[PDB]
């Protein structure tokens, strides 16, 4: 999610100075992340790792702050300074928060088969958009081949909302609306994560997860080909008024 | 009151909103049916005009607030083709000038749910002169939700569910809680082929790949 829902405004302006301290102590160029572990008992912070790159999770801070995170990175090594109209980023005194969002990474991890991927030809690929659904995909489509050598990420669904909870139902609506077939999906593992009351109100830890018709076409063809044994050798109806209910 | 535009135009003159200078539905023009030109009724045909409009939402308690205007200048054969929001030809000062006219008419009708007041700006003079009201949701509705943060289709749902503008159950903020973020446009992708005088194409789509992000 972005911003951090289980935070306050004071918890919002402590991790912003360590960010300035670590990026100052390293002459930091480009965008990078500064992660911190928080004791769900005390509320402190603990400097774990800075990742000197853009992330698998960036897209949720782009949809609230209104700033292209990638465009900055480009102007920054172009030679543009933070805050100008040609830097894409406004000075710190301008950057502000604008709603709530959340991304789920759709992959070919089949919920119901030991989280091993599926492989080969997708024969259908419908995405859900509509109000407040950013999509970062484009790796997947009808008839595409997914081999097994890389990340099996299909799309990145990102849903934003006016509030944190209208965020989830928006996300759960997309997550459902989707039509993918040919290869297995974690959509039914994702729709089981976002409706569980521990995500709804922010009572999760880092061990939330780790501890919680053909038949018809068949029959048709079968009879189309061999006939029904109760009729196949008897009188047929005239070649016929389908009955009509009055 | 908002279909017959032989019976909505004087309502604009009443609360203060201009309309384009004219006369009553037949005893320098354009011919509208309550389209062609003259050299229904007749309206002083603006030479170079700019189609701009206030989107409004309204509850059962009788309240109104604008969702800011939209530009729909770009038209093939008189119809909306490009639909903007905000209006980039407007300085901020003409915008709240426009959004005050509109606040009032929306009152003058005790209006429930989605509906647009529409206008026509004279390039020549840069002034406004009211046209019609679209009493429902429009095609161009989406350029407002995104840039204004407020979900309009849901809001007509809670707005008719029975809830006060600017209360957690309406999905509609209060006036200054409604802030325009950036600028939004909307183009419709159609089977109209520009190399076959825009005739629309029917058929089966053997592979589709859209652009998001």
């Amino acid at each position: 999610r972005a911003p951090a829902p289980y935070l306050s405004e004071a918890q919002r302006q402590e991790l912003a100075a360590y960010s300035l301290k670590i990026a100052g102590a390293t002459n930091y160029i480009g965008a990078g992340t500064v992660e911190y572990l928080m004791d769900a008992d005390t509320g402190k912070f603990y400097f774990i790792e800075v990742n000197p790159r853009i992330q698998v999770e960036h897209t949720v801070t782009e949809v609230v702050t209104g700033i292209d995170i990638v465009k900055a990175q480009i102007h920054i090594l172009d030679g543009a300074a933070i805050g100008t109209p040609q830097s894409g980023v406004p000075n710190q005194e301008d950057i502000r928060l604008n709603g709530h969002a959340l991304q789920c990474r759709v992959t070919t991890e089949d919920p119901e088969h030991n989280f091993i991927p599926d492989y080969g030809r997708i024969t259908a690929y419908r995405s859900a958009s509509g109000f407040g659904i950013r999509l970062d995909g484009g790796t997947s489509y009808s008839g595409a081949i997914i081999t097994r050598y890389y990340d099996p990420l299909l799309v990145k669904v990102t849903a934003w909302a006016p509030n944190p909870l209208e965020a989830i139902s928006r996300m759960d609506r997309a997550l459902r609306e989707f039509r993918i077939r040919g290869v297995a999906t974690n959509l039914t593992f994702l729709e089981a994560i976002i409706g569980h009351p521990k995500f709804r109100d922010n009572s999760y830890t880092t061990r939330f997860i780790d501890t919680t018709a053909t038949k018809l076409l068949t029959y048709l063809a079968d009879v189309t080909v061999n006939g029904h044994p109760e009729a196949k050798d008897r009188p047929k109806p005239l070649e016929a008024a389908r009955p009509v209910v009055p | 009151q908002l279909g017959n535009k032989v019976a909505a135009r004087n309502l604009a003159i009443s609360v203060g909103v201009p309309v384009v200078p004219a006369t009553e539905p037949l005893p320098p023009v354009m011919l509208k049916a309550s389209m062609r030109v003259i050299r229904v009724y007749l309206e002083k045909l603006v030479e170079r005009a700019r189609h701009v409009e206030s989107q409004i939402l309204g509850d059962t308690h009788g309240n109104v607030v604008h969702l800011f205007e939209r530009d729909c200048s770009v038209q093939r054969r008189n119809q909306k083709v490009v639909e903007r929001a905000p209006a980039p030809y407007l300085s901020e000062a003409q915008r709240q000038e426009l959004a005050a006219y509109s606040l009032k008419i929306a009152g003058a009708t005790n209006y429930i749910g989605a509906g647009t007041v529409e206008y026509l700006m004279d390039a020549d003079t840069g002034k406004f002169y009211f046209i019609e009201v679209n009493p429902r949701i429009q095609v161009e509705h989406t350029v407002t939700e995104v840039v204004t943060g407020i979900d309009i289709v849901k809001a007509q749902i809670h707005i008719l569910d029975g809830a006060a503008i600017g209360t957690p159950q309406s999905g509609v903020p209060n006036q200054e809680d409604i802030r325009l973020n950036g600028h939004a446009l909307q183009c419709r992708v159609t089977t109209e082929d520009p190399e076959h005088n825009f005739i629309p194409d029917y058929g089966r789509i053997t592979a589709y790949r859209s652009a998001s992000g």
